[PDB]
Parts: structure tokens; sequence; C-alpha cells
């Protein structure tokens, strides 16, 4: 990301005027958590070509829409963000000039033109992701490949998410009557060839530093020598130079799960390439150690987390940017109070960014949870539920 | 050029009759409608008779305008993963007489190598395991052998933990279940863990209605074929089986070596290494199973509606890529060849070309003929007129009568929990293992616990009365049109599933209801 301007008007202390440039899909996700509905975005497009009717007839130009925002089409994997709206129109003639009033309009984001955000609820949490990550150094380094005896998934561990790229899969050996109808072996060879081709295209030994290979069984180990066989066949020095970015791991299931088994479990990653993955893995670790050893020291849920805040008992408050930017403003007034109330009774805090596996995991827990200093048995009766 | 709808008011002053006059009079008098009078006064130009004559005329239009096949007994071999359960099952396979087998002895010996790890009927089977690595699993889950009494199916739990799923939900429930244990000190102490997959591999079985179990002590040879270690082994292995639910008196213990072949084919007189044991051999014990009397010939275990779960889909020459060979369990009802099976999911149907009952035997190529099978049995079917895509695993097939079978996404389940490290939080992801299918799922929510709202801890079921280990709503993460399933009530192998967190199995349950 690059921020061209960023200014603080003089009749309005709060919101802002941001002119900014997304550089990759990690900046398309940041922008996501920044634009709010009713904020106004001003772009360039190419809204040329017309009916006929009087004349042929058109012209061209290069017309920019100051569009009110109303909704969004976001697909991170597909590296596509688009914002839908109606024209602000413009405004005095000073903007929108050339635009035909009365006409919805959208802005599909590009990495080449900057655009300006006339923002209303520009906050300190956003400003962190617009001046920290926003991370003109970039530390997120990882790709995975989880594989069962029959399916594999090329994936990309993101500055938050275990985004799939390619749900590959072949005709897996099921053990035939005969010695294994050479069908099994032939099928296996094709498969080895298939993933190699995929990773070769999908990955790029230029920005990535870690590639994780995990499977229940020898399947991950097999895939690693298959990866490098076919490299030495293509003489693919984008992979052969980097024989030291690969790390082979075991996980219980060869589905997406295996990623959070390897990353957050102290088996493979420690403190190797961990920077944006640091802390957040351990805390979500311990959270599930505690809650799950039915010790009453890990809790989830708006009620129970507000309750654990009346006793001051909270050691680590867990919140998400998925529930935050997922849609709504008022609801976060409470969730801030709730942090202060628990800490004023006890704790630090940890916000999970959110297409992430860890943020999804806490999202699957209502985007709110806590770790305690002490056991509080039954925080779920008084208030009525589990 | 046409219809002349001038005159219209202009004429009234040109001719001079006014017009607000005749109007009221005639109307009322007569009893028809307006619009006619204005036309008629123009068409006879301000007349007052001939138009009225027409009017007296006007309304006038009247609106205003059998044979029993004997088994043939199925067994699943269960064990840790290192007792040499494979070496022992291949020895039971060898040739069912035995030796002669002269080619197969050579081929097993070829299987890396003829000189290397040398050979005695089983070491050579073990070297076929080392080649087979190289395309994981070259021989089949189909295996059969024969004994003096019966024809046997074996399916042999792996080898890396997968064929145990090929038996339970998997094929032909098991007349008898075979636990293979290692006599060694470290290997028996391992395997046997409450946590082991071995205990689970036994636990389904006992849940299933698998009433007979045979327990075979492999690897005697390292522990000097010992009396004291063997009786000490019987003494742990049984109280472990009772914790599973098994009947310790009903269980045969047979000392064996898959690796030398002692007590496998002939009784342990052949074994000079143990003189103290006097009892039957491992084939003699398996053969020892009581014959159930086949039919009732044409008769019941479901007459009830047919429900067949589809474990696997695979192509064949005669039978397509699918609607091709299909493998799975007969959840309820019965199926016979030449019959029509309907698959509600694909809204397609097919004809059963062939049926392979339990024990894996008669191949597709040789013969095409074989009678019949009741619930509980696995089948490997062949489907004639249906297309590769049409059936996928998880589908349930049935007849048109009590047809369709219905199917969906999330479901409600009464799970019970065991000893866990972690508990289940509402929203926690787990991996569900129904049949062939193993999928990620979210136990979203925790609707109820014993009968309260809480997270789910260990050993939780309602203590007495209604049993509420936990009432849960489980959602499939993986795919839209997520999974086909049935309630346990109409049929349990479709209905029964296991839940496991990472490695460990946290809980098991029955599917109570189907939701959208």
């Amino acid at each position: 990301m690059k921020v061209i301007s960023l200014k603080k008007d003089s009749f309005n202390k709060g919101g802002a005027v941001i002119t900014l440039l997304p550089e990759d899909k990690e900046d398309l996700f940041t922008v996501y958590q920044i634009v709010d509905k009713d904020d106004e975005l001003i772009f360039k497009k190419k809204f040329t070509s017309k009916l006929d009717e009087a004349g042929k007839k058109k012209s061209t130009d290069l017309v920019k829409l100051k569009i009110k925002v109303i909704s969004e089409d976001f697909d991170m994997k597909d590296e596509y963000l688009k914002y839908k709206g109606v024209t602000v129109t413009d405004e005095s003639g000073a903007s929108n000039v050339d635009i035909p009033v009365g006409k919805y309009l959208s802005f599909t984001l590009d990495y080449v033109y900057p655009f300006t955000i006339i923002k209303q609820n520009f906050n300190k949490f956003m400003q962190k992701l617009l001046n920290e990550a926003c991370n003109i150094e970039y530390k997120s380094d990882t790709a995975a490949v989880v594989l069962q005896e029959g399916i594999a998934h090329v994936c990309l561990v993101t500055s938050s998410s275990t985004i799939l790229k390619q749900k590959i899969e072949y005709s897996m050996p099921k053990k035939k009557r005969t010695t294994d109808v050479l069908k099994f072996d032939e099928k296996t060879e094709k498969f080895y060839k298939a993933i190699y081709s995929a990773m070769k295209k999908d990955l790029n030994f230029d920005k990535l530093k870690t590639i994780i290979l995990c499977s229940p069984g020898f399947y991950a180990k097999i895939l690693m020598d298959k990866i490098f066989q076919y490299a030495e066949e293509e003489h693919n020095k984008k992979i052969l130079d980097n024989k030291g970015m690969f790390f082979i791991a075991h996980c219980s299931t060869g589905y997406l799960q295996g990623i959070n088994e390897v990353l957050k479990n102290p088996l493979y990653a420690s403190k190797l390439q961990d920077t944006k993955y640091s802390k957040e893995i351990m805390v979500m670790d311990e959270f599930l150690l505690h809650l799950n050893k039915d010790d009453d020291k890990a809790w989830y849920g708006e009620k129970e987390v507000v309750k654990a805040a009346e006793y001051g008992a909270i050691s680590y408050l867990l919140l998400t940017d998925k529930v935050l930017h997922s849609d709504n403003i008022a609801q976060r007034e409470e969730y801030l109070k709730l942090m202060d109330s628990v800490e004023s009774n006890g704790g630090k805090a940890l916000v999970l960014s959110t297409l992430h596996s860890l943020g999804e995991e806490l999202d699957q827990l209502t985007g709110i949870a806590c770790i305690l200093k002490y056991p509080l048995p039954d925080l779920d009766e008084d208030d009525g539920e589990e | 050029g046409e219809f002349d709808d001038y005159l219209n008011d202009d004429e009234y002053e040109l001719m001079n009759e006014v017009f607000p006059t005749l109007k009221a009079q005639l109307q009322d008098y007569q009893g028809w409608d307006n619009l006619s009078l204005k036309l008629a006064l123009f068409d006879n130009n301000f007349d007052l008779e001939s138009t009225l004559a027409e009017l007296k005329k006007t309304l006038k239009k009247k609106k205003t305008p059998v044979k029993s096949a004997l088994p043939h007994l199925s067994f699943v071999v269960l064990g840790h993963v290192d007792a040499g359960k494979s070496t022992l099952m291949g020895r039971l396979l060898y040739d069912l007489n035995i030796v002669n087998q002269s080619q197969l002895r050579k081929l097993q010996r070829e299987s890396e190598t003829m000189g290397k790890s040398s050979f005695k009927f089983a070491w050579i089977m073990d070297q076929t395991n080392e080649e087979r690595e190289r395309g994981v699993t070259v021989s089949i889950c189909t295996s059969h052998f024969s004994t003096h009494r019966a024809n046997f199916t074996i399916v042999d739990a792996p080898g890396h933990r997968d064929f145990v799923p090929n038996a339970i939900m998997g094929i032909s429930q098991a007349d008898m279940a075979i636990l293979c244990v290692d006599c060694s000190t470290n290997a028996f102490e391992s395997g046997f863990d409450l946590d082991g997959q071995t205990k689970e591999h036994m636990l389904l079985a006992s849940s299933l209605g698998i009433h007979n179990l045979i327990i075979a002590m492999n690897k005697m040879d390292n522990v000097d074929w010992s009396q004291q270690r063997f009786e000490e082994i019987k003494s742990k292995l049984l109280p472990y089986l009772v914790d599973i639910g098994f009947f310790e008196d009903n269980i045969n213990w047979v000392p064996i070596s898959g690796f030398s072949g002692e007590g496998v084919y002939k009784i342990e007189y052949t074994d000079e290494v143990r003189q103290w044991y006097n009892g039957p051999n491992l084939m003699s014990t398996l053969e020892n199973a009581a014959f159930k009397i086949s039919k009732e010939n044409e008769g019941i275990n479901k007459d009830d509606p047919f429900l067949f779960s589809v474990l696997e889909i695979i192509p064949s020459k005669k039978t397509s890529n699918d609607l091709a060979l299909v493998s799975g369990k007969l959840e309820s009802g019965s199926i016979q060849p030449g019959e029509s099976l309907t698959i509600y999911p694909s809204e397609q149907s097919c004809i059963v070309d062939k049926i392979q009952v339990g024990s894996q035997q008669g191949q597709s190529t040789n013969h095409e003929e074989t009678d019949v099978a009741i619930k509980g049995d696995f089948v490997t079917l062949k489907l004639r007129k249906a297309y590769p895509e049409d059936i996928q695993n998880g589908d349930l097939a049935a007849s048109v009568d009590y047809s369709s079978i219905h199917s969906a996404q999330c479901f409600v389940l009464e799970l019970t929990t065991f000893d866990m490290n972690r508990p289940l939080l509402p929203g926690t992801p787990f991996i569900l293992f129904i049949g062939v299918k193993e999928q990620p799922a979210r136990i979203k929510r925790l609707i109820s616990f014993i009968d309260k709202g809480n997270t789910a801890s260990k050993k939780k079921i309602r203590h007495l009365g209604s049993k509420q280990r936990a009432f849960v709503e489980i959602e499939l993460i993986e795919v839209k049109r997520w999974i086909p399933l049935l309630t346990a009530h109409e049929n349990d192998r479709l209905g029964r599933v296991v839940l496991r967190k990472d490695g460990r199995t946290i809980a098991a349950g029955k599917i109570s209801e189907i939701t959208q």
C-alpha cells in the first residue's frame, strides 16, 4: 500500500480525506476494513459506449465518479474488490463533471490508479492498518499444501487467512483385487505431475519464504520428493535454488484443518519466520488449552465475556475485525466498554484481523472471547445459557 | 380509410336538436345502455323514430352489447498398526489349502528381494508390503480365503489407519472381529491406549452389533513364546475389551506367529516352542463361528424400505465410471440383482448387474451370478444404465417404493463425549467420520448439554432419565449440497458417526434430524 495524502480538515476533527494506492491483494483486504457504507469514493473508469437512437453515437473521455458507497463485491482469492453506489453527482460542477446524474455506478479496484476516500468513521484501529500494514517491508511469508490419501489443496497463508487457490484431486488408489491394477500406480504418477504443475504456476520463489507440506501419512514427504523430481526434470531453479524454503509437517487431517495444526502447534513453527504470525498463534493456542480442559478459564460469547469483566478476571480479551467490519457501527460501542469494564476488573487485548484462520476461529465464537487470570465456574448460569 | 367518427357534437348545432332531452326519456323507459343512442341519432341523423325502432329491437343479442446362500463369514482385522496384522492376514490368505501357491510364493519373494530380506511364507509377504509402500497399498481391500467350514472375507485395518473404516460403516459387518496384539513389552503397552485408534476400532464393532471377537497374540517369538507373558497379556487385553463392552468368556485367545505361521493353519503342536497350550488354531477359531440359518426363504431383516449407503464410486468396463461399481452398506431392507435402484440425489436410476455380498469372492469377470443379501451386509454392486457423475459417495439409494429416500446440509445430533483434553466449544471445528466420508464440520452452537446450556466437557451424558450427553447442531464446512445422510432411526450406519478434534476422538453420536 501507498498513501498519497491523508488530511485532517479544519471543520471536522473526526473522519478524513484519504488518497491511496493498493499494491497487492493484502492491500485490497486492508481497504476492505476502511471503506464504510455512505463514505464517498472518487475514481476514474472508461464510461464510454451508447445506444442509437439519435446518432451512432459516443465520444470517449475518461470520466471519474464520486460515488456514494452502498455495497461491496469482495473476493480475496480472485484478487477483486468492487464498490457499488450512486453518483454523489458533482457537486457544484466542481466534481463528477462529465458524469450523467441519475445512474448507479461501481468502482472495481486496480493497483495502478489511486483513489480518494472521503471518510466519516476513520478510527485508530483502521489507522493502524493504514500506517503499519501498510507494511512496506512485508513479513507474511507462506504457502501451504495439505493432502489426504486422495485430495490435496494448494493454499496461501495470508496476513490473516488460509485461502484456498486450488482444490486439486485425482483418481486415488482404492486397492484393486489384482496386485493393484497398474491403474493405481499410473494414477498416482499423474497426480504427482499434476500438483507439481500447479505449484509451479501458483507459487513464485521471489516473494515467498516458506512453503509448508503437511499430510496424515507419508503423503507430504512423498509430495516433497515428487516436487523436487519434477523440478530437476524442468530445470526449474525458481524452486531448486530455494530447497530451504520447504518444511514438511504431519497433521491429523489432510483438509484445511492441518494448517492450524502445524502453524499454531510448536512442532514446526516457532520463531522462524514468525512476525505477523507471532503472539496471535500462541494466545489462541492457550485459549483452547484452557477452555477445553474444562477449567472455566477460557470463555467466549458477549454475555460471559462481559461477566468475566465484572470480576476483573480477564487476562487476555479476544476480539475480531470480522465482526467489526462484517457490517454495523453501534454494536462496537458496547464491545469497547466491555474491554474497559473487564480490565477495570482485569486484562490486555488482542484484535484478530479477519479473513484469518485465527480471526475465523474467533468469528466462529461470535468475534468475542476471553482468557482468565482465575477459574470462574458457571459464568453461563445467572445469565441463562451455556 | 375507414370509419367516420366525426359528426360527434358538431352536427348537433348544424341540425339543431340540442340533445339533452330524448336521453333520460328512452333510457329509463327501455332499459339498455348509453352509447347506442348517440350513434343511432347520428346514423339516422336526428330522426327520433327509426333509431327508437332500432332501440325496441336492440337488446336481442341478449347481453347489452426361494433359495438360501450360506455364508461365507466376514471378518475385520483390528490392531494397533505394528503387531504385524498385515503379515498375519496375508498368511491366512496365502492359498487356501495351502502351499501350491508356487507362483505366488515366487512373486512374493520377487517383491523386493529374492536374495535380500530372505523368506518363509510370511517374510516374503512382508517384502510385498515393502514394494507396496511405492504406490501406497498395491493389494486389495478385496481378499478372501476358505476354511473347512466356511469362506472368509478379510478386510485388514492398515498400514496407516484407513481399512478400519473399510469394515464398520464399511463393508459387511463382521460376524467376528479380530484383535491382533503384539506380545512385546513396548508394543502391547502401546496400541492398547484408551486414546488408541485400536480402542476405537474395537469400540465400533461393539456398538455395531458385532458380537463375536477372536483375540490373536502375534509376535510370541520375541517374548520366547512365554506362558507368563501370555496369561498376563490375556489379563490386560480382556478388561480393556469389557470397557469396550465385549464378553470375556465368549472371546477366544489364540497364541500365534504370523511371521513363522505357528497356530495359524494347524494347531500349536506344530509350534514346539509352546508345549503348554492345548487348544485350537487361528483358522479353526474363525471357522468356529456358528452358522446362522439363511432364510425364511424369501424373508426379513429389512423387508423395510431399502436404504443403501454409498461408500465408494469407481469405474468399470460393464458398469460405467460410476453406475459402475458402487461399494457401501445395506442400511435397511434388501437388494438383489436385476433390480432397479433409485438415487434421489441425482434423480437417476440403474439396474443392478451384480451383487457381491460380504466376504469378498466371485469376481466380476469370472461368473456374473450370485444370490442375495439382507441388512447389515455390505455390498459391492454393479450398476448398468447410469452415468459416471450420477452417484457420488454419501448418496443413499432405494427403491421407488418408499422411494427417494430424502437428504440435506446441517443436522441435529445427540453426541456423547468421552475423555477429552480439549472440549468442544460451540463453534469448534471437528472432523466427522461417517463412512468413506471424513469431512470438516463445525459444531456450531451447543443447543443443550445434560439439559443445560454450557460448553461440552468430558463424559457428559445426562446421568439418569433422558440421556443428554449433548444435543448438537453440526454443520458441514466443505461443500454446498453438503452431505447425504440418514437418521440413525431408519438406519444407523448411515446415522452413526465419530467426531475427532486433531488426532483424538472426542465424541460419537446419532443423527436425530435433517435440516436444510
